[PDB]
Protein backbone atom coordinates (compact mmCIF):
# COMPACT_ATOMS: atom_id res chain seq x y z
CA UNK A 1 0.00 0.00 0.00
CA UNK A 2 0.99 3.88 -0.65
CA UNK A 3 2.03 6.12 2.16
CA UNK A 4 3.42 9.81 1.76
CA UNK A 5 6.48 10.91 3.66
CA UNK A 6 7.43 15.10 4.36
CA UNK A 7 11.01 15.13 4.50
CA UNK A 8 12.33 17.57 7.00
CA UNK A 9 13.71 19.24 3.80
CA UNK A 10 10.06 19.86 2.82
CA UNK A 11 9.89 17.33 0.26
CA UNK A 12 7.06 14.86 -0.25
CA UNK A 13 7.71 11.70 -1.29
CA UNK A 14 5.82 8.24 -1.66
CA UNK A 15 6.66 4.90 0.02
CA UNK A 16 5.74 1.55 -0.80
CA UNK A 17 4.76 -0.26 2.78
CA UNK A 18 2.22 -2.94 4.06
CA UNK A 19 0.66 -2.91 6.88
CA UNK A 20 2.79 -5.39 8.93
CA UNK A 21 5.76 -3.01 8.36
CA UNK A 22 7.66 -2.16 11.46
CA UNK A 23 8.53 1.75 11.58
CA UNK A 24 12.71 0.41 11.30
CA UNK A 25 11.64 -1.11 8.09
CA UNK A 26 10.03 1.82 7.00
CA UNK A 27 12.80 3.86 8.22
CA UNK A 28 15.10 1.71 6.29
CA UNK A 29 12.83 2.64 2.80
CA UNK A 30 13.30 6.27 3.45
CA UNK A 31 16.92 5.01 3.38
CA UNK A 32 17.07 3.25 0.26
CA UNK A 33 15.18 5.93 -1.22
CA UNK A 34 16.33 9.29 -0.03
CA UNK A 35 19.66 8.53 1.16
CA UNK A 36 18.43 9.31 5.27
CA UNK A 37 19.85 7.26 7.70
CA UNK A 38 17.95 5.08 9.85
CA UNK A 39 19.06 6.13 13.12
CA UNK A 40 18.65 10.12 12.26
CA UNK A 41 14.98 9.56 11.87
CA UNK A 42 12.09 10.59 14.00
CA UNK A 43 8.57 9.51 12.30
CA UNK A 44 5.45 11.02 12.82
CA UNK A 45 1.95 10.70 12.74
CA UNK A 46 -1.02 11.95 14.16
CA UNK A 47 1.47 14.30 16.55
CA UNK A 48 2.84 10.99 17.79
CA UNK A 49 6.96 9.99 17.20
CA UNK A 50 6.32 6.35 16.15
CA UNK A 51 8.19 3.35 18.01
CA UNK A 52 10.54 1.23 16.23
CA UNK A 53 9.95 -2.23 17.34
CA UNK A 54 6.04 -1.47 16.62
CA UNK A 55 3.63 -1.44 13.13
CA UNK A 56 2.10 0.86 10.76
CA UNK A 57 -1.02 -1.18 11.70
CA UNK A 58 -0.80 -0.48 15.23
CA UNK A 59 -1.09 3.14 14.86
CA UNK A 60 -3.35 2.96 12.41
CA UNK A 61 -2.00 4.05 9.41
CA UNK A 62 -3.54 3.24 6.43
CA UNK A 63 -2.87 4.06 3.03
CA UNK A 64 -2.39 7.16 1.66
CA UNK A 65 -1.53 8.51 5.68
CA UNK A 66 1.09 10.89 5.24
CA UNK A 67 4.00 10.93 7.67
CA UNK A 68 6.23 13.48 8.72
CA UNK A 69 10.04 13.24 9.09
CA UNK A 70 12.03 15.02 12.10
CA UNK A 71 15.90 14.63 11.97
CA UNK A 72 17.90 14.43 14.94
CA UNK A 73 20.46 16.84 14.61
CA UNK A 74 23.83 16.88 16.81
CA UNK A 75 27.33 18.58 17.04
CA UNK B 1 10.41 38.40 5.04
CA UNK B 2 11.55 36.91 8.65
CA UNK B 3 7.51 37.58 9.20
CA UNK B 4 6.38 34.93 6.72
CA UNK B 5 7.91 31.92 8.02
CA UNK B 6 5.37 29.26 7.77
CA UNK B 7 5.65 27.01 10.97
CA UNK B 8 4.21 23.37 10.93
CA UNK B 9 3.46 22.01 14.05
CA UNK B 10 4.45 18.31 13.91
CA UNK B 11 4.49 17.35 17.42
CA UNK B 12 4.00 18.85 21.29
CA UNK B 13 5.85 22.18 21.06
CA UNK B 14 7.98 21.68 18.12
CA UNK B 15 7.63 23.48 14.67
CA UNK B 16 9.24 22.80 11.43
CA UNK B 17 9.74 25.34 8.81
CA UNK B 18 11.34 25.50 4.86
CA UNK B 19 12.08 29.23 3.99
CA UNK B 20 14.49 29.48 1.46
CA UNK B 21 17.35 32.15 2.31
CA UNK B 22 21.12 33.10 2.25
CA UNK B 23 21.25 32.98 6.60
CA UNK B 24 23.87 36.12 5.76
CA UNK B 25 20.87 38.25 4.28
CA UNK B 26 19.22 38.70 7.93
CA UNK B 27 21.73 37.26 10.44
CA UNK B 28 25.34 37.67 11.74
CA UNK B 29 26.77 34.52 12.35
CA UNK B 30 28.85 34.02 15.19
CA UNK B 31 31.25 31.23 15.42
CA UNK B 32 31.70 29.08 18.59
CA UNK B 33 34.49 27.08 18.87
CA UNK B 34 35.46 23.76 17.35
CA UNK B 35 35.24 21.69 20.58
CA UNK B 36 32.63 19.14 21.37
CA UNK B 37 30.64 21.81 23.13
CA UNK B 38 29.79 24.11 20.57
CA UNK B 39 25.87 23.86 21.01
CA UNK B 40 26.39 24.93 24.48
CA UNK B 41 28.35 27.75 23.70
CA UNK B 42 25.79 28.65 21.28
CA UNK B 43 23.21 29.02 23.40
CA UNK B 44 25.20 30.69 26.09
CA UNK B 45 26.13 33.40 23.31
CA UNK B 46 22.86 34.62 22.82
CA UNK B 47 21.45 34.23 26.77
CA UNK B 48 24.28 34.94 28.80
CA UNK B 49 25.65 38.28 29.03
CA UNK B 50 29.71 39.14 29.80
CA UNK B 51 29.73 35.27 28.00
CA UNK B 52 33.02 33.63 27.98
CA UNK B 53 34.28 30.43 26.72
CA UNK B 54 33.56 29.03 29.91
CA UNK B 55 30.32 30.34 30.06
CA UNK B 56 29.03 26.73 28.36
CA UNK B 57 29.02 24.61 31.47
CA UNK B 58 25.80 27.18 33.46
CA UNK B 59 24.05 25.77 30.15
CA UNK B 60 24.89 22.20 30.55
CA UNK B 61 23.83 22.50 34.64
CA UNK B 62 20.57 23.85 32.98
CA UNK B 63 20.10 21.14 30.85
CA UNK B 64 20.40 18.38 33.93
CA UNK B 65 18.08 20.46 35.60
CA UNK B 66 15.95 20.23 32.10
CA UNK B 67 16.39 16.57 31.40
CA UNK B 68 15.23 15.82 35.71
CA UNK B 69 11.56 17.38 34.83
CA UNK B 70 11.63 16.45 31.15
CA UNK B 71 13.78 13.52 29.90
CA UNK B 72 11.43 10.78 30.17
CA UNK B 73 8.22 12.27 28.56
CA UNK B 74 10.98 13.50 25.46
CA UNK B 75 9.52 11.72 22.65
CA UNK B 76 13.27 12.26 20.77
CA UNK B 77 14.94 10.49 24.57
CA UNK B 78 13.61 7.42 22.92
CA UNK B 79 16.43 7.25 20.52
CA UNK B 80 18.68 7.63 22.96
CA UNK B 81 16.96 5.08 24.86
CA UNK B 82 19.39 5.25 27.40
CA UNK B 83 17.37 5.62 31.69
CA UNK B 84 17.79 9.33 33.30
CA UNK B 85 20.92 8.41 35.05
CA UNK B 86 23.14 7.36 32.34
CA UNK B 87 22.41 9.70 29.55
CA UNK B 88 23.11 12.81 32.41
CA UNK B 89 26.67 10.95 33.22
CA UNK B 90 26.91 10.98 28.80
CA UNK B 91 25.61 14.60 28.52
CA UNK B 92 27.66 16.16 31.39
CA UNK B 93 31.27 14.41 30.26
CA UNK B 94 33.30 16.73 28.49
CA UNK B 95 33.49 17.85 25.21
CA UNK B 96 30.11 15.89 24.56
CA UNK B 97 28.11 17.05 21.40
CA UNK B 98 24.67 18.55 22.32
CA UNK B 99 21.39 18.54 19.96
CA UNK B 100 17.75 18.83 19.62
CA UNK B 101 17.07 16.98 22.19
CA UNK B 102 18.36 19.31 24.96
CA UNK B 103 17.53 21.93 23.03
CA UNK B 104 13.62 20.56 23.31
CA UNK B 105 14.54 20.23 26.86
CA UNK B 106 16.36 23.22 27.29
CA UNK B 107 13.55 25.48 25.61
CA UNK B 108 11.00 24.36 28.25
CA UNK B 109 13.58 25.02 31.36
CA UNK B 110 14.59 28.45 29.84
CA UNK B 111 11.36 29.36 29.22
CA UNK B 112 12.62 30.05 25.73
CA UNK B 113 12.60 29.54 21.84
CA UNK B 114 14.69 27.85 20.11
CA UNK B 115 15.21 27.81 16.28
CA UNK B 116 17.82 25.55 14.79
CA UNK B 117 18.68 26.22 11.29
CA UNK B 118 20.46 23.26 9.55
CA UNK B 119 22.28 24.23 6.50
CA UNK B 120 21.74 28.19 2.16
CA UNK B 121 18.74 27.08 4.63
CA UNK B 122 17.84 23.18 4.21
CA UNK B 123 14.72 23.55 6.95
CA UNK B 124 14.37 25.06 10.51
CA UNK B 125 13.00 23.09 13.73
CA UNK B 126 11.53 25.25 16.22
CA UNK B 127 11.57 24.06 19.76
CA UNK B 128 9.27 26.60 21.60
CA UNK B 129 5.71 28.79 20.55
CA UNK B 130 7.82 31.97 20.01
CA UNK B 131 8.39 33.35 16.51
CA UNK B 132 12.15 33.84 15.48
CA UNK B 133 12.52 37.93 16.48
CA UNK B 134 12.37 36.30 19.94
CA UNK B 135 13.84 33.11 19.65
CA UNK B 136 17.18 31.84 20.32
CA UNK B 137 18.58 31.15 16.68
CA UNK B 138 21.08 28.64 15.99
CA UNK B 139 23.05 27.47 12.72
CA UNK B 140 23.73 23.50 12.26
CA UNK B 141 26.21 22.87 9.37
CA UNK B 142 28.31 19.85 8.34
CA UNK B 143 25.80 17.77 10.62
CA UNK B 144 28.54 18.00 13.00
CA UNK B 145 28.18 21.89 14.29
CA UNK B 146 26.17 24.56 15.91
CA UNK B 147 26.74 28.42 15.61
CA UNK B 148 25.05 31.33 17.05
CA UNK B 149 22.79 32.86 14.69
CA UNK B 150 22.18 37.05 15.45
CA UNK B 151 19.20 38.67 13.77
CA UNK B 152 21.01 41.72 11.83
CA UNK B 153 20.21 45.23 13.24
CA UNK B 154 18.46 46.40 10.27
CA UNK B 155 16.09 43.29 10.44
CA UNK B 156 15.32 43.80 14.04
Amino acid sequence: MQIFVKTLTGKTITLEVEPSDTIENVKAKIQDKEGIPPDQQRLIFAGKQLEDGRTLSDYNIQKESTLHLVLRLRG
Amino acid sequence: FLRSLDWTQVIAGQYVSNPRFNISDYFEIVRQPGDGNCFYHSIAELTMPNKTDHSYHYIKRLTESAARKYYQEEPEARLVGLSLEDYLKRMLSDNEWGSTLEASMLAKEMGITIIIWTVEVEAGIKFGDGDVFTAVNLLHSGQTHFDALRILPQFE
